[PDB]
């Protein structure tokens, strides 16, 4: 079926800095994407849903662009609480599978 | 004082199919009709006997609130007097219908890429309906010519049909989500107003 | 808020069976769809398995084909997961995990809503 795969597999960055964090597909899948971030020891969350509209509750800072195969998530202002990781989520059809993640520590 | 809930009927996840449309007997309310316009802009809200300018500012009696769903280019059939395939089969207003019929799209709800089979439509028939009736049960048609003995397939056909509802349609065929208030109106003890 | 409080994880013995639970308060159960997804200790998620508003399309993934089951009861506000015979790489957080659209993953609006606190089941005796 389909397979997810993220670039960079590990980020170093300060206060303030700009992120971009790439994923792709086997095929085209059609915008039913989602992001999710996950700090050690809790609960994963939702941000962004179908790769441009975001969920209620979080900041708007947090932004996602592209279609097709390939997807970004950007963040402009980075904070000290978003350091965790962030991982991708197809949605095409049955069965869902996720990215391998990539994680975002101090520099 | 207490606002009686339109939100359990707009703003709901499950809405059912057409041949089972729901019904929420809605009453004993002091209902402002401001909630409408903040939901969604919408494909077609039309009103039957009230101008939407006014509707606020009067007070109703027997208020009821019905939901379904059904195709793009045959939303124009939930309307007095129209006729069709779900006009005679699985809803029909009277023709002294005065309430409002309200239906905007909603492709990104209730469309998957698979087929999205769960709402169904009436397709067969022995007559048509009366006004506000539904039909629920499920007994095979019969073609007319000879019995089938409760048998699918040949001399007969099973009577509900499905919908596909894919992203790839177009704006005829994807989903539009209908609610038609019906309000009794000018009758004795007028309990809803604004 | 949305309360989802989950039940089941002990430590067991591989080629045992168990069945998993988690409760639901602070929504309405039948309207939202269900899954399970888990995490190991040393890597990410994986997507386990997934249900509908009434059982009506489930499906698993192709790791834990066969070995699970799923199963809806919507009058106690309850979800079951059933394990049968387990391996040693099974041992994992699983996280009962409230849908948002009605049904399942190709509707557009669909996001992993609401996550519980994950319960461990460690099975390598």
């Amino acid at each position: 079926d389909i397979q997810l795969t993220q670039s960079p597999s590990f980020l170093s960055a300060s206060v303030g800095d700009r992120v971009t964090i790439t994923c792709r597909a086997s095929q085209g899948i059609d915008k039913y994407l989602a992001w999710y971030q996950q700090k050690p020891g809790q609960a994963p969350k939702v941000l962004i849903y179908a790769a441009s509209t975001l969920h209620s509750g979080v900041p708007s800072r947090f932004s996602g662009s592209g279609s097709g195969t390939d997807f970004t998530l950007t963040i402009s202002s980075l904070q000290p609480e978003d350091f965790a990781t962030y991982y991708c989520q197809q949605l095409y059809t049955f069965p869902v599978t996720f990215g391998p993640g990539t994680k975002v520590d101090v520099r | 004082t207490n606002l009686c809930p339109f939100d359990e009927v707009f703003n709901a996840t499950r809405f059912a199919s057409v041949y089972a449309w729901n019904r929420k007997r809605i009453s004993n309310c002091v209902a402002d009709y401001s909630v409408l316009y903040n939901f969604a802009p919408f494909f077609a809200f039309k009103c039957y006997g009230v101008s939407p300018t006014k509707l606020n500012d009067l007070c109703f009696t027997n208020v009821y609130a019905d939901s379904f769903v059904i195709r793009g280019n045959e939303v124009s059939q939930i309307a007095p007097g129209q006729t069709g395939n779900i006009a005679d089969y699985n809803y029909k207003l009277p023709d002294d219908f005065t309430g409002c019929v309200i239906a905007w799209n909603s492709n990104k709800l209730d469309s998957k890429v698979g087929g999205n089979y769960n709402y169904r439509y009436r397709l067969f028939r022995k007559s048509n309906l009366k006004p506000f009736e539904r039909d629920i049960s499920t007994e095979i048609y019969q073609a007319g010519n000879k019995p089938c003995n409760g048998v699918a397939g040949v001399n007969c056909y099973f009577p509900l049909q499905s919908y596909g509802f894919r992203p790839t349609y177009g704006v005829g065929h994807q989903p539009y989500r209908v609610v038609v208030l019906s309000f009794e109106l000018l009758h004795a003890p007028a309990t809803v107003c604004g | 808020e949305v309360q989802l409080v989950e039940s089941g994880g002990g430590l067991v013995q591989p080629g045992r069976s168990l069945r998993l639970s988690c409760a639901a308060s602070g929504f309405k159960f039948d309207d939202y769809a269900m899954h399970w997804v888990r995490q190991a200790p040393g890597k990410g998620l994986e997507w386990v398995s997934g249900t509908s508003w009434n059982s009506g399309t489930t499906g698993y993934a192709d790791s834990v084909r066969g070995r699970f089951t799923i199963s809806r009861d919507n009058a106690k506000k309850s979800l079951y997961l059933q394990m049968n015979s387990l391996g040693v790489e099974d041992t994992a957080f699983y996280y009962c995990v409230k849908d948002s659209n009605y049904d399942s993953s190709g509707y557009l609006i669909n996001n992993f809503d609401y996550w519980g606190q994950g319960i461990l089941v460690t099975v390598s005796s």
